[PDB]
């Protein structure tokens, strides 16, 4: 459900 | 397993409009330990969000400012909430840089997690 956030 | 890391906001991250543009916020991580921590922020639709940077390390006594920067909009409709965060944390290994392998490394008692909401104002 949560994914890495990205720049 | 208690969060170390200070957070500021630690719960509701408010974006202002007008939301045709973008909307910074900011969201200060402090560690008050004597150990290098790392961490990673996560939400529930990475498309819609540019987050600088989205993970490091924050020496032991430091903060670091994510600036956490709501676009306009996204082409994934399928994303569910836009509206959720989470800071994940853990303690640097001692002899240990490459943090990739770490957080696969990590049992669950290592690993620290804050969520947080966002708001739209």
């Amino acid at each position: 459900s949560f994914f890495s956030a990205t720049e | 397993v208690e969060q170390v890391l200070s957070l500021e906001p630690q719960h509701e991250l408010k974006f202002r409009g007008p939301f045709t543009d973008v909307v910074t916020t900011n969201l200060k991580l402090g560690n008050p330990t004597d150990r290098n921590v790392c961490f990673k922020v996560k939400t529930t639709v990475p498309r819609r969000y540019c987050v600088r940077p989205n993970s490091g390390v924050i020496d032991a006594g430091a903060s670091l400012n994510v600036s956490v920067m709501l676009q306009p909009f996204d082409y994934d409709p399928n994303e569910k909430s836009k509206h959720k965060f989470m800071v994940q944390s853990m303690f640097a290994p001692p002899d240990t840089s490459d943090m990739e392998a770490v957080w696969k490394e990590a049992k669950p008692e290592d690993l620290m997690d804050s969520k947080l909401r966002c708001v739209f104002e």
